[PDB]
């Protein structure tokens, strides 16, 4: 069995709609769905957590006094269930306002490390869905990377756009470089393909 | 794109 981790923005730019029917924020929680329909039905023993960055309320175990703030962990390292599948689809909507995706990413590592004790995974696994609009702090990243590679974590990135150009703000264009840096710390020349779009996100989460 | 500071847990040290 493997572990996954789910980090989903959903802060208030993924509701703008201008690709569509479907924002980014619909078509990631479309996804998600997807994925998770296909554990259940299939009996997966794999195991998935959910963590939202961009959410109101704030709930997960590093929150303390303006850090880690706007992130919620929906989902701990569980088998998913029918309950899941109800609530993404119904409670779960767009935040007012913006968090920092690194901050999401150390929660989701935090999470894998105490939730994966003791036992035997064929891999860990830790897929994002943004859009890359919202700002963020680089302090620390070199510690990330470090334990991304100790832990030897499988990281994959999906974007709602391919990398005409596309009217990408200079924050998109920050975070989309950020991801590059990180990719090619882990995997090398080869470790830039791990970057994909959410047309093709469903069948790479699947492999 | 900032440079705000952040304290990681200590097992990450």
């Amino acid at each position: 069995k493997s572990a996954v981790v789910l980090c989903m923005d959903v802060g208030l730019a993924m509701s703008h709609s201008n690709q569509g029917k479907e924002s980014p924020f619909e078509q990631a929680k479309k996804v998600m769905m997807l994925f998770l329909q296909r554990q259940v039905f299939a009996e997966s023993k794999d195991e998935i957590a959910v963590v939202l960055y961009g959410t109101d309320t704030t709930d997960n175990a590093l929150a303390r006094e303006d850090q880690y703030e706007n992130i919620s962990v929906h989902r701990h390292l569980m088998l998913p269930d029918f309950d899941l599948l109800e609530q993404i689809e119904n409670v779960v909507e767009p935040g007012s306002v913006q968090a920092d995706f690194l901050d999401a990413l150390i929660v989701s590592m935090d999470l894998l490390q105490k939730e994966t004790l003791g036992k035997k995974y064929t891999r860990l696994h830790i897929a994002v869905f943004s859009d890359l609009s919202s700002p963020f702090s680089v302090d620390q990243l070199e510690v990330i990377i470090a334990n991304l590679k100790k832990a030897e974590i499988t990281l994959q990135f999906f974007l709602p756009f391919s990398v005409p150009g596309k009217g990408l703000s200079d924050q998109q264009k920050e975070g989309i470089e950020m991801v590059r840096k990180i990719m090619f710390s882990l995997d090398g020349e080869e470790g830039l393909s791990e970057v994909f779009t959410f047309r093709d996100s469903l069948e790479r989460l699947s492999i | 794109t900032t440079a705000q500071q952040r304290k990681c847990p200590e097992w990450m040290n």
